[PDB]
């Protein structure tokens, strides 16, 4: 029951800052020392910081010296990240990560930090209504026109999970992204079961939950 | 800083067959203490990296033991006895000797199984979207593989290209196969000028050709 | 040289 929750990621304009979190339970939090790992989209995975089990001593990577600074709060199980001077080679997916079996043995869900000169853009929620249908109905919504990434896309409060394929963000020619979130469900339940999804675009604060209704 | 070389970046292994992932450092990764501190990790996708292997061949918490670890000094190797369909994603090597800590480029697991044709859907624009004056046409294969697949868009009979944008996502974990979404964005003007809206997919699966088609009305 | 795995912990 290790578990590691980031937060604290959205978008920002280059040369401005942003504090990333990562609650920590499951262990003692005081007496490992904790990292901080990051992945740009498609590329490998790179060591940022290492800071000690009291913040004593504090390493960083030689990209990220004289901008980034570790820090940690012991009285609350958390692990910080200061990122100032941000630039468009820091977008990335950033994890903490705990030491431990001599390697990173457990690690965050990671929180996605973007960092973009355009304007933040909130999407719009479209339904795709079951229609053609053996006995298996598919049904989905459409997020469209929004900016940047990511949007966070669940079925039924998070009840409905599998069946779910959430496509990957496909940025148009007006540069911005619309994905589409399908799921396959028994066609019995067209009607008995409601299937409402919840659509969360944290840069620009939209919560949006749609019931996504058959179609005779 | 130490450089850690991953060989291959893909690897397309059958289902069941046993499958090897190799890694070579710059330097020895055994530290002072007489420890080799390499690890192994596993990033499935959309999920974050878990770990697999420490000090080489020793397995963590849960980790089944088809996955072995080998090799000693500055060359390594990831052993899978047989790829399961949890076994998708990339693979990296990491070296906790030294502290400017480095990664691997890592090592795609792709899955090779049989044929699988897709479900095709295929969804009307929204009458929300018609009064925003825009309009999306969805086509959607469900489940096949290989990944390859050709979606044509054809409105009123008429073979379309332009204005249409795809999206495949990855190997699923359950089945190892792929899903497909293709989006023709077209004007409401654009959209009531043609009745037959329809999406023409062609696969290995497919003996011939599924069309899935509505009318405006 | 420091062994990452073991300084940045506590000190058994």
């Amino acid at each position: 029951q290790v578990q590691l929750v980031e937060s604290g990621g959205g978008v920002v304009q280059p040369g401005r800052s942003l504090r990333l979190s990562c609650a920590a339970s499951g262990f003692t939090f005081s007496v490992y020392g904790m990292h901080w790992v990051r992945q740009a989209p498609g590329k490998g995975l790179e060591w940022v910081a290492v800071i000690w089990y009291d913040g004593s001593n504090k390493i960083y990577a030689d990209s990220v010296k004289g901008r980034f600074t570790i820090s940690r709060d012991n009285s609350k199980n958390t692990l910080y990240l200061q990122m100032d001077s941000l630039s468009a080679a820091d977008t990335a997916v950033y994890y903490c990560a705990k030491i431990g079996s001599s390697s990173f043995d457990y690690w965050g869900q990671g929180t996605l930090v973007i960092v973009s000169s355009a304007s933040t853009k909130g999407p719009s929620v479209f339904p795709l209504a079951p229609s053609s249908k053996g006995g298996t109905a598919a049904l989905g919504c459409l997020v469209k026109d929004y900016f940047p990434e990511p949007v966070t896309v669940s079925w039924n409060s998070g009840a409905l999970t599998s069946g779910v394929h959430t496509f990957p963000a496909v940025l148009q020619s007006s540069g911005l992204y619309s994905l589409s979130s399908v799921v396959t469900v028994p066609s019995s339940s067209l009607g008995t079961q409601t299937y409402i999804c919840n659509v969360n675009h944290k840069p620009s604060n939209t919560k949006v939950d749609k019931k996504v209704e058959p179609k005779s | 800083d130490i450089v850690m070389t991953q060989t291959p970046l893909s690897s397309p292994v059958t289902l069941g067959q046993p499958a090897s992932i190799s890694c070579r450092s710059s330097q020895s990764l055994v530290h002072s203490n007489g420890i080799t501190y390499l690890s192994w990790l596993q990033q499935r996708p959309g999920q974050p990296p878990r770990l697999l292997l420490y000090e080489i061949s020793n397995r963590f918490s849960g980790v089944p033991d088809r996955f072995s670890g080998s090799g000693t000094g500055t060359d390594f190797t990831l052993k899978i006895s047989r790829v399961e369909a949890e076994d998708v994603g990339v693979y990296y090597c990491m070296q906790t000797t030294q502290f400017p800590i480095t990664f691997g480029q890592g090592t795609r697991l792709e899955i090779k199984r049989t044929v699988a044709a897709p479900s095709v859907f295929i969804f009307p624009p929204s009458d929300e979207q018609l009064k925003s004056g825009t309009a999306s046409v969805v086509c959607l294969l469900n489940n096949f593989y290989p990944r390859e697949a050709k979606v044509q868009w054809k409105v009123d009979n008429a073979l379309q290209s332009g204005n249409s944008q795809e999206s495949v996502t990855e190997q699923d974990s359950k089945d190892s196969t792929y899903s497909l979404s293709s989006t023709l964005t077209l004007s409401k003007a654009d959209y009531e000028k043609h009745k037959v809206y329809a999406c023409e997919v062609t696969h290995q699966g497919l003996s011939s050709p599924v069309t899935k088609s509505f009318n405006r009305g | 040289n420091a062994n990452p795995n073991v300084d940045p912990n506590a000190n058994p």
